[PDB]
C-alpha cells in the first residue's frame, strides 16, 4: 500500500507550502491602513 | 440576495384543520391495530 | 416528664431567648443613639 | 361587566379591595403566635430527631 | 474631623484580628510538639 | 418611632453594610468560619474516624478537617445541650458536634447572605437577580450537606469539611455511587466548566475589542467611571467570531445574562443528581451492557473497564473509611490484577 | 399498553368533536 | 399479548407527525393578525 | 491579471468572507476536516482495540455495542506506544484498525489544526485591527488538550495512556490517574479547579450584575432583553448603580468600577488557573505527582494515626490494584 | 505619619517568616513521619 | 459613591496604631502559644496528645458506639486508656 | 443488544414533542408579515 | 362573547428557536443512552 | 436500531449548525 504514503505527502506538502508562501509574501500589509 | 416575488403565504383555516385532524386521528385509529400485527 | 433531655431543651430555649434578647436590646439601644 | 345569580350573591366579599387596617395594628399578636409557633416545630422536630425525650414516647415502629 | 475608634467597621475587623494572632501564635507554638 | 430607629440606623451605608439580614447573616456566618477553623487548629476528629483532624494533632492544611459525626449518631442534630453531649463542650467537641454546628449555622449564613443580596438590592433600585443566581449554591449546599446525608445512614457519610477529607467525598462517590456516570452530575460540569469558558472568554473577548480611548500603555485608566460610552465595540465583536467561530453574541443584555444562566443551572442539575444519591438512587446501572457482560466474556467497553475500578475502590477503603462496621477482609477476598 | 394507544386515539377524537362543533369557524351571512 | 414492537413509534408518530403539520399551518395563519 | 494567485492571496485573507480562513486557516480547515471525518465514523462503526499491552480488545463504537456515554474511539496499543503508527506502516487496513491507529490520526490531526485555529484565532485580530491578547485565552484550552494527548503520552512513553477520545473514556483516563498520581492532592490541579470554579462563579457573577442593573427599555409584556440594538454607542447597563450595589454588599472596595479591569479579571482568572492545571497534568507527565502524606502522622510508640489523606490513599489503592489487570506482569506499576 | 511601605514589608516578612516556620514545622512537626 | 467612615491608611500608618499594638499583638501571638504550651488546648478540646492516642497494649480504635450513652463510652475508653 | 423497550418512544418523543413546540412558535411569529 | 383585552401575541425569533432546538437535540442526545438502560 | 437513534440525533444536530450559522438572524447596525 506504499501508494498512500506518497499520495498524502503531496497533499501535506502542497499545504505546508501554501502555508509558508502565504505568510512569506509578508503580512505587514493586509490590515487597517496597509501599514 | 434580491427577494423572489413568488412568496405567497399559506392557508389552512380553523376548520380545514379540524378535518385534517379528523382525517389522521382516524386512520391512526384504523391502522393502529394492523401496526401491532 | 422533665426528662434530663426535656430539661435540656428548656435550657436551650432560654439560651436562645438570651442571645436574641441581649442582641436586640443592645441593638435598639445603639439605634436609639442616633 | 356582567353580573348574575352568584355574581350578586357574592359581590360583598370581593368588594373591599384596598380595605386595610390602619398602621401596624394586629402585627404584635402575629409575631407572638409566630415565635410561639417555631418552638412547636422545633419541639416536634426535636422529639422526632430523637433529641427531645418523653415517656411512653420513644419514637419507633413499636408504638401500641 | 474626629471619627471614633469604636466603629461598626471596627468591631468586625477585630473579631478576626484578635483570634487570628491568637491562633497564629497557637500554631507557631505547635511547630515543635515532638514525641 | 421605635422600629424605624433600628431600621434607620442599621440600614444606612457605614462601610460594612449591616442589615435586617445581617442580624442572622453575620452571626451564623461568623460562627461558621470559626466553627470550621477551630476544628482544624485544635479539635480532634479521632473519636469518630480514628483519624487525626487538627494542626494540634500534627495534621497539615490539606489534612485538617472538622470530622463528621460517628455512624452511631445518625442524623441527630447532636446538640451541645442535647441528651447525647449534655453541654460538655469537650465531649460535645469530641462527639464531633462542631459539624452539625458548622453545617447548620452555616446553612443560615447562606439563607442570610442571599437575603442581604435582596435587602441591599431593593434599597439600591436594582434587579435582585444576583440574589436569585445565588440559589446555585444554596441548592448545592442544601442537597450536598443536608439532603444527601439525611437520605443516607448518618451525618457521617456527609461531606467532610476538609481539604483532602473532602477529596475523599469524591472518590467515595465515584467508587460507590459511580457519580461520574450520572447524567445530572454531567450537566453539573457542563455548566461550571461550560460557564468558566464563558467567563474567561467574555472577559478577554471584551478586553481586546476595547476602543483606544486613553493615551499610551495603560488602557486600564483610559476608561470612564463617569458616563455611558460602549468601551468595547460590540460591532468589532460579532464580525470577529462570526468569522472565526461562525457565531455572534449580538447584544449584551443576553450575553451578560446567558452568563448568569450557564452555571446556576448546571448546579441545580447537580443538586438534583445528588438528591438521587441521597436515596441511593444512582446511575451505576447501564443494563443493556451488563446483561451482555454476563455472556461474551470477551466483550469490553470502557464503562465496564471503568466500573471495575470502582469495584476496587470499595473493597479496599470501606474497611478503614467505614470503621463503625468493623469490616474484615482477609488477604484473599481483595480484588487485584495479575501483578500487584 | 397498545390498548391505551387504542383508547388514546378513541378519546383524542371525541375531543376533536368538541372543538370542531363548539369552537368551529361560524357561518357568516353577508 | 405478543405484538409488533414498533406499535408505539409506528401508530404514534403516525399521529403526531402529520398532525403537528396541520397544527403548524393553522397557528401560522391564525397569527396573520398577530392574534394567537 | 499579472498572476492569478493574486486573488487566492486576498481571498484567504478576505477580511469579509462569511467565515475567515487565514494562512493558519489553510491548514486548520482541513487538518480538522480529516480529523473529524475519521472520528465521526470510528465512533459510529469501528472494531475493538488491544489498547493495553495485551490482546484484550476494547470495543468502542456504537455499532459494536456502545451507549453514547460508553462510546469512545480507543487509543493506540502499548505495542506501538510512541512509534508513529500511520495508516501506511500497517499492513492490512484491518491492522491499523485493530492496533488502534485511528487514535493517532484523530488525535494528531485535531491536536494540530487546533493550534492553527489558535493562530487563526489571532490572524483575525490582525486583519480586523483589534488588540489581540485574545488568542492567548484560547491557549489554556489547547494546552490541556495537548497535555492530555501529547505530553502525558511522551511522558509515559505510549499513546496508550492518553485520554481516550470518548465519554466514558475520559472518566477512565481520570480514575486511573488519581491512582498513579494522586492528582487530586496536587497543588497545581488545585489552582486549576480553583479558577474553573471561579470563572464558573464569575461567569455567573458578572452576568448577574449586568442583567441586574440592566436599565430601562420595555413593558412587562415585552421582553426586557429587546431593549438594545446591535451597534449601540452607549452600553445598556448602569455600571454606577451596579458597583454602587455590589461594592456595598460586603466591603465596597472589593468591587470593580473599572469595567476594563473587571472584564479583564474574568479573562485571566479562568485562563491562568486552567494553565497551571494544563501544567499539572504536564507536570505529573514525568511523575511529579501530587502530595503524599501516607503514614506521615504518628504517635509516640509509633502506632500510626491515619491522616484524612490516608483514606484518600486507601481509596487510591483500590484503584491502583484493578486498573489494567492482566498486562501488569510485575510488582511495580513503573508505567 | 509612619511611611506606608515600611509597614508593608515588615508586616510581610512576618507572613513570610511565620509561613516559613510552618514549612519547617512540617518536617520535624508532629506531622512528619518519624 | 459618597463614603465617610474612619480611614485606614491613616491608622496602619498611624503612630498610635503601632504603639498600642506592638505590645498587644504578640500578646495574642504569645497567648495562643501558651494555650498550646501549657497543654491545656488538649484538655480544652479532648484532642489527645501523641503520648495518648492508643492505650499501651491494645491496637483497636476507641470508637463511640451508642449515640445516647456516648458520654460513658468516651470515658470508659479514655478510662482504660492511659 | 438487550435494551429498554421505550427507547424509541422515549428518546424520540422527547425530541419531536418539545421541538415541535418551538417549531410552531417560530413559524407562528415569522408569519406576522404573512410571509412563511 | 366580548373580547378580553389581554391577548398579547407570542414571541420566539429565528434564533431563540435555534437554541431551543440545540437545547433539546442535545439532552435528547445525552439521555437517549440512559433511556435505553 | 438504537444506534441509529444515536446517529440520527448526532446528525440532525450538525444541521442545526447549518441553519443557525448560515440562515441565522443577522446583526443589524442601526
Ligand atoms: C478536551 C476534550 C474534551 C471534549 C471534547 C469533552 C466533551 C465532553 N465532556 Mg468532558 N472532560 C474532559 C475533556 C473533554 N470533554 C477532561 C480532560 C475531563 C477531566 C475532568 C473531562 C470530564 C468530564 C465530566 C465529568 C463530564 C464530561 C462531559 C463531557 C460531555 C458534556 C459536554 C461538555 O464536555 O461540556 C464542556 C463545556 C463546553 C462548553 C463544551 C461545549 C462544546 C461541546 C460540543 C464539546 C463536545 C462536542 C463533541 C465532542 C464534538 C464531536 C466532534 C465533532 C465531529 C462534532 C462532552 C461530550 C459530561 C458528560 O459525560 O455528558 C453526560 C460529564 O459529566 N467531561
Ligand atoms: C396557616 C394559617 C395562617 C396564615 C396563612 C396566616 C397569615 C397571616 N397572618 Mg395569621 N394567624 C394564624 C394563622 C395564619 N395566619 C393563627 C392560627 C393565629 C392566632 C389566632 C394568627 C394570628 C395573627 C395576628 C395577630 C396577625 C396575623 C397576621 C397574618 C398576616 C401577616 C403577613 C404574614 O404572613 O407575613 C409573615 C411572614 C413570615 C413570618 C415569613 C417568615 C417565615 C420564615 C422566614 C421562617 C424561617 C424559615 C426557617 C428555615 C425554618 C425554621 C424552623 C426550624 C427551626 C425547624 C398573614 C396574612 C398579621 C396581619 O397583618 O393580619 C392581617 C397579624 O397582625 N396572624
Ligand atoms: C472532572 C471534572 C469535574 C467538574 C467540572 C466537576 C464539577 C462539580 N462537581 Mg464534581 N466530581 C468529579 C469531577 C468534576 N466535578 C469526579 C471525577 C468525582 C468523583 C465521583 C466528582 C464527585 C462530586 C461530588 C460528590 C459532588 C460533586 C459536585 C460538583 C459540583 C460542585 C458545585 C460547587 O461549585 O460547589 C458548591 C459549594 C457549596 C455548596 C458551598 C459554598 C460555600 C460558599 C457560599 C462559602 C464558602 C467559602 C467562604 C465564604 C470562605 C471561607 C473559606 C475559608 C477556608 C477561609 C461541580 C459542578 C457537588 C455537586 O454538584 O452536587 C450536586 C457534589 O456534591 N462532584
Ligand atoms: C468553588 C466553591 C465556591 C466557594 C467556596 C464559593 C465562595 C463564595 N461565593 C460567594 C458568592 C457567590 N457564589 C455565587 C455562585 C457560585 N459559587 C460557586 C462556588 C463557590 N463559591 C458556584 C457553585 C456558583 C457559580 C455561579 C454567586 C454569584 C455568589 C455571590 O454573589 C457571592 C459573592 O458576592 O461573592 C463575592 C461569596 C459569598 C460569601 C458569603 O456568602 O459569605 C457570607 C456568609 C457565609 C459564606 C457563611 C456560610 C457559613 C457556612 C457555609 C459554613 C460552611 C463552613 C465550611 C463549608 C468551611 C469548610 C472549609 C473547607 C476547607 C472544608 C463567597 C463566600
Ligand atoms: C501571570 C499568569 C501566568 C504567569 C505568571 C507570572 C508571574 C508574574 C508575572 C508578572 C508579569 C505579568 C504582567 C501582567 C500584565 C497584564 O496582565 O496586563 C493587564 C492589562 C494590561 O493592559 P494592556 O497593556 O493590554 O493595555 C493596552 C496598552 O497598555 C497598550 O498601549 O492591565 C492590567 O490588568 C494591569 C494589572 C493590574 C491588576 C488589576 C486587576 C483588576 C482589578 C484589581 C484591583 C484590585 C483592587 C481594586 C480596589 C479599587
Ligand atoms: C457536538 C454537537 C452537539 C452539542 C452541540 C454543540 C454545542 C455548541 C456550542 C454553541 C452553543 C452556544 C450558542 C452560541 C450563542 C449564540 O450565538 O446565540 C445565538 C445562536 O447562535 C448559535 O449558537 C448558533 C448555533 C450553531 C453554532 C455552532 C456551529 C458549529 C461550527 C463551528 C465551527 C467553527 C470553526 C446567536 O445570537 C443570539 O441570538 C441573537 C438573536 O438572533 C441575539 O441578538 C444574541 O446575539 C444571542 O447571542
Ligand atoms: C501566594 C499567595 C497568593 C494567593 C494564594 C496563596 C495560597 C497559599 C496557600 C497556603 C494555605 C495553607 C498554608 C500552609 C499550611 C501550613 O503548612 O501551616 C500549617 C497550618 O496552616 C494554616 O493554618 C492555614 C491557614 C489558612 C486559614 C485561613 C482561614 C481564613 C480566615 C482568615 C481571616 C484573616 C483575617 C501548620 O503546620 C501544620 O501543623 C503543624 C503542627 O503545628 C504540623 O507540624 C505541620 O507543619 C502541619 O502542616
Ligand atoms: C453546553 C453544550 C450543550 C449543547 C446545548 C447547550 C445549549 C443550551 C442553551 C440554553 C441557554 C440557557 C437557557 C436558554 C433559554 C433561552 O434560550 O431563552 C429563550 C430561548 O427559547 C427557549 O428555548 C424557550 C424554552 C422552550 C422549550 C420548549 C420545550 C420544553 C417544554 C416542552 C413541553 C412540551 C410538552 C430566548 O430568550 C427568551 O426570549 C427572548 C425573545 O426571543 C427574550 O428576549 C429573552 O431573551 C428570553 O429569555
Ligand atoms: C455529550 C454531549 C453532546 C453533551 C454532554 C451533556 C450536555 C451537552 C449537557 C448540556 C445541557 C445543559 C443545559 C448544560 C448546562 C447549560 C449551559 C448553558 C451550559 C453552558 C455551556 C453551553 C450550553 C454553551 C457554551 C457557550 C460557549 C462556551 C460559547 C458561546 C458563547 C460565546 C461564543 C462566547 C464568546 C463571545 C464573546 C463575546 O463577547 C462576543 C461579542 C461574541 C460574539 C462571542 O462569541
Ligand atoms: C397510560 C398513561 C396515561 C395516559 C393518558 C392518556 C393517554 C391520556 C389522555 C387523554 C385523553 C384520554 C384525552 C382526552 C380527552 C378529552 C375529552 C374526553 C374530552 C371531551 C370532550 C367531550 C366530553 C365532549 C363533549 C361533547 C361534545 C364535544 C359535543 C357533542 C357531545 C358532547 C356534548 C358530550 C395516563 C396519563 C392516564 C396515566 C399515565 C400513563
Ligand atoms: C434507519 C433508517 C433511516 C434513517 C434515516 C435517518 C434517521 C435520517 C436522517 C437524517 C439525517 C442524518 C440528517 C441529516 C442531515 C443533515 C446534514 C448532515 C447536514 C448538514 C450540514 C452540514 C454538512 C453542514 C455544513 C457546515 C455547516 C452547517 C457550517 C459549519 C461546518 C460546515 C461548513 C461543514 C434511513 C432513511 C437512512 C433508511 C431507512 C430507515
Ligand atoms: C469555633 C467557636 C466559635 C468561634 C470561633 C472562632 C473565634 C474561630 C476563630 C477564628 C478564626 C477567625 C480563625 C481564623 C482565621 C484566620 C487565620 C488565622 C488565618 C489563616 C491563616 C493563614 C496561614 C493564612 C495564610 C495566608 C493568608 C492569610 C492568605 C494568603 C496566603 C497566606 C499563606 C499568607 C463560636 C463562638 C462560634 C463557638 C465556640 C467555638
Ligand atoms: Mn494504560 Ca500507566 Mn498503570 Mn502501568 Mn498502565
Ligand atoms: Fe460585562
Amino acid at each position: 500500500m506504499e501508494t498512500l504514503k506518497i499520495t498524502v505527502y503531496i497533499v501535506v506538502t502542497f499545504f505546508v507550502l501554501l502555508f509558508v508562501f502565504g505568510f512569506l509574501s509578508g503580512d505587514p500589509a493586509r490590515n487597517p491602513k496597509r501599514k | 440576495m434580491e427577494p423572489n416575488p413568488n412568496r405567497q403565504p399559506v392557508e389552512l383555516n380553523r376548520t380545514s384543520l379540524y378535518l385534517g385532524l379528523l382525517l389522521i386521528l382516524v386512520l391512526a385509529l384504523l391502522f393502529s391495530s394492523y401496526f401491532f400485527n | 416528664t422533665i426528662t434530663p433531655s426535656l430539661k435540656g431543651f428548656f435550657i436551650g430555649l432560654l439560651s436562645g431567648a438570651v442571645v436574641l434578647g441581649l442582641t436586640f436590646a443592645v441593638l435598639i439601644a445603639i439605634s436609639q443613639i442616633d | 361587566a356582567r353580573r348574575t345569580w352568584l355574581g350578586d350573591i357574592l359581590r360583598p366579599l370581593n368588594s373591599e379591595y384596598g380595605k386595610v387596617a390602619p398602621g401596624w395594628g394586629t402585627t404584635p399578636l402575629m409575631a407572638v403566635f409566630m415565635g410561639l409557633f417555631l418552638v412547636f416545630l422545633l419541639i416536634i422536630l426535636e422529639i422526632y430527631n430523637s433529641t427531645l425525650i418523653l415517656d411512653g414516647v420513644n419514637v419507633s415502629w413499636k408504638a401500641l | 474631623v474626629s471619627y471614633p475608634i469604636f466603629t461598626v467597621r471596627w468591631v468586625a475587623v477585630h473579631t478576626l484580628a484578635v483570634p487570628t494572632i491568637f491562633f497564629l501564635g497557637a500554631i507557631a507554638a505547635m511547630q515543635f510538639i515532638q514525641r | 418611632g421605635w422600629f424605624d430607629i433600628l431600621d434607620d440606623w442599621l440600614k444606612r451605608d457605614r462601610f460594612v453594610f449591616v442589615g435586617w439580614s445581617g442580624i442572622l447573616l453575620f452571626p451564623c456566618a461568623y460562627l461558621a468560619l470559626g466553627g470550621w477553623l477551630t476544628g482544624t487548629t485544635f479539635v480532634t476528629s479521632w473519636y469518630t474516624h480514628g483519624l487525626a483532624s487538627s494542626y494540634l494533632e500534627g495534621c497539615n492544611f490539606l489534612t485538617v478537617a472538622v470530622s463528621t459525626p460517628a455512624n452511631s449518631m445518625g442524623h441527630s442534630l447532636l446538640l451541645l445541650w442535647g441528651p447525647e453531649a449534655q453541654g460538655d463542650f469537650t465531649r460535645w467537641c469530641q462527639l464531633g458536634g462542631l459539624w452539625t454546628f458548622i453545617a447548620l449555622h452555616g446553612a443560615f449564613g447562606l439563607i442570610g447572605f442571599m437575603l442581604r443580596q435582596f435587602e441591599i438590592a431593593r434599597l439600591v433600585g436594582v434587579r435582585p437577580y444576583n440574589a436569585i443566581a445565588f440559589s446555585a449554591p444554596i441548592a448545592v449546599f442544601v442537597s450536598v450537606f443536608l439532603i444527601y446525608p439525611l437520605g443516607q445512614s448518618s451525618w457521617f457519610f456527609a461531606p467532610s469539611f476538609g481539604v483532602a477529607a473532602i477529596f475523599r467525598f469524591l472518590l467515595f462517590f465515584q467508587g460507590f455511587h459511580n457519580w461520574t456516570l450520572n447524567p445530572f452530575h454531567m450537566m453539573g460540569v457542563a455548566g461550571v466548566l461550560g460557564g468558566a469558558l464563558l467567563c474567561a472568554i467574555h472577559g478577554a473577548t471584551v478586553e481586546n475589542t476595547l476602543f483606544q480611548d486613553g493615551e499610551g500603555a495603560s488602557t486600564f485608566r483610559a476608561f470612564n467611571p463617569t458616563q455611558a460610552e460602549e468601551t468595547y465595540s460590540m460591532v468589532t465583536a460579532n464580525r470577529f467570531w462570526s468569522q472565526i467561530f461562525g457565531i455572534a453574541f449580538s447584544n449584551k443584555r443576553w450575553l451578560h445574562f446567558f452568563m448568569l444562566f450557564v452555571p446556576v443551572t448546571g448546579l441545580w442539575m447537580s443538586a438534583i443528581g445528588v438528591v438521587g444519591l441521597a436515596l441511593n438512587l444512582r446511575s451505576y446501572d447501564f443494563i443493556s451492557q451488563e446483561i451482555r457482560a454476563a455472556e461474551d466474556p470477551e466483550f469490553e467497553t470502557f464503562y465496564t473497564k471503568n466500573l471495575l475500578l470502582n469495584e476496587g475502590i470499595r473493597a479496599w477503603m470501606a474497611p478503614q473509611d467505614q470503621p463503625h462496621e468493623n469490616f474484615v477482609f482477609p488477604e484473599e477476598v481483595l480484588p487485584r490484577g495479575n501483578a500487584l | 399498553m397498545e390498548t391505551i394507544t387504542y383508547v388514546f386515539i378513541f378519546a383524542c377524537i371525541i375531543a376533536l368533536f368538541f372543538f370542531a362543533i363548539f369552537f368551529r369557524e361560524p357561518p357568516r351571512i353577508t | 399479548m405478543e405484538v409488533n414492537q414498533l406499535g408505539f413509534i409506528a401508530t404514534a408518530l403516525f399521529v403526531l407527525v402529520p398532525s403537528v403539520f396541520l397544527i403548524i399551518l393553522y397557528v401560522q395563519t391564525e397569527s396573520q393578525q398577530k392574534s394567537s | 491579471s499579472a498572476n492569478l494567485w493574486e486573488r487566492f492571496c486576498n481571498w484567504v485573507t478576505s477580511t469579509d468572507n462569511r467565515l475567515y480562513v487565514g494562512w493558519f486557516g489553510v491548514i486548520m480547515i482541513p487538518t480538522l476536516l480529516a480529523a473529524t471525518i475519521c472520528f465521526v465514523i470510528a465512533f459510529i462503526a469501528a472494531p475493538p482495540v488491544d489498547i493495553d499491552g495485551i490482546r484484550e480488545p476494547v470495543s468502542g463504537s456504537l455499532l459494536y455495542g456502545n451507549n453514547i456515554i460508553t462510546g469512545a474511539v480507543v487509543p493506540s496499543s502499548n505495542a506501538i506506544g510512541l512509534h508513529f503508527y500511520p495508516i501506511w506502516e500497517a499492513a492490512s487496513l484491518d491492522e491499523w484498525l485493530y492496533n488502534g491507529g485511528p487514535y493517532q490520526l484523530i488525535i494528531f490531526h485535531f491536536l494540530l489544526g487546533a493550534s492553527c485555529y489558535m493562530g487563526r484565532q489571532w490572524e483575525l485580530s490582525y486583519r480586523l485591527g483589534m488588540r489581540p491578547w485574545i488568542c492567548v485565552a484560547y491557549s489554556a484550552p489547547l494546552a490541556s488538550a495537548f497535555a492530555v494527548f501529547l505530553i502525558y503520552p511522551i511522558g509515559q512513553g505510549s499513546f496508550s495512556d492518553g485520554m481516550p477520545l470518548g465519554i466514558s473514556g475520559t472518566f477512565n483516563f481520570m480514575i486511573v490517574f488519581q491512582a498513579e498520581h494522586n492528582i487530586l492532592m496536587h497543588p497545581f490541579h488545585q489552582l486549576g479547579v480553583a479558577g474553573v470554579f471561579g470563572g464558573a462563579l464569575f461567569c455567573a457573577m458578572h452576568g448577574s450584575l449586568v442583567t441586574s442593573s440592566l436599565i430601562r427599555e420595555t413593558t412587562e409584556t415585552e421582553s426586557a432583553n429587546y431593549g438594545y440594538k446591535f451597534g449601540q454607542e452607549e452600553e445598556t447597563y448602569n455600571i454606577v448603580a451596579a458597583h454602587g450595589y455590589f461594592g456595598r454588599l460586603i466591603f465596597q472596595y472589593a468591587s470593580f468600577n473599572n469595567s476594563r479591569s473587571l472584564h479583564f479579571f474574568l479573562a485571566a482568572w479562568r485562563v491562568v488557573g486552567v494553565w497551571f492545571a494544563a501544567l499539572g497534568i504536564s507536570t505529573m507527565a514525568f511523575n511529579l505527582n501530587g502530595f503524599n502524606f501516607n503514614h506521615s502522622v504518628i504517635d509516640a510508640k509509633g502506632n500510626v494515626i491515619n491522616t484524612w489523606a490516608d483514606i484518600i490513599n486507601r481509596a487510591n489503592l483500590g484503584m491502583e490494584v484493578m486498573h489494567e489487570r492482566n498486562a501488569h506482569n510485575f510488582p511495580l506499576d513503573l508505567a | 505619619r509612619i511611611p506606608l511601605w515600611i509597614v508593608a514589608t515588615v508586616a510581610g516578612m512576618g507572613v513570610i517568616v511565620i509561613v516559613g516556620l510552618f514549612f519547617y514545622g512540617a518536617y520535624a512537626g508532629l506531622g512528619s513521619s518519624l | 459613591g459618597t463614603t465617610g467612615e474612619r480611614p485606614f491608611s491613616d491608622i496602619i500608618t498611624s503612630v498610635r496604631y503601632w504603639v498600642i499594638h506592638s505590645i498587644t499583638i504578640p500578646a495574642l501571638f504569645i497567648a495562643g502559644w501558651l494555650f498550646v504550651s501549657t497543654g491545656l488546648a488538649y484538655d480544652v478540646f479532648g484532642t489527645p496528645r501523641p503520648d495518648s492516642y492508643y492505650a499501651q497494649e491494645q491496637r483497636s480504635i476507641p470508637l463511640v458506639t451508642d449515640r445516647f450513652e456516648a458520654k460513658q463510652q468516651v470515658e470508659t475508653f479514655l478510662e482504660q486508656l492511659k
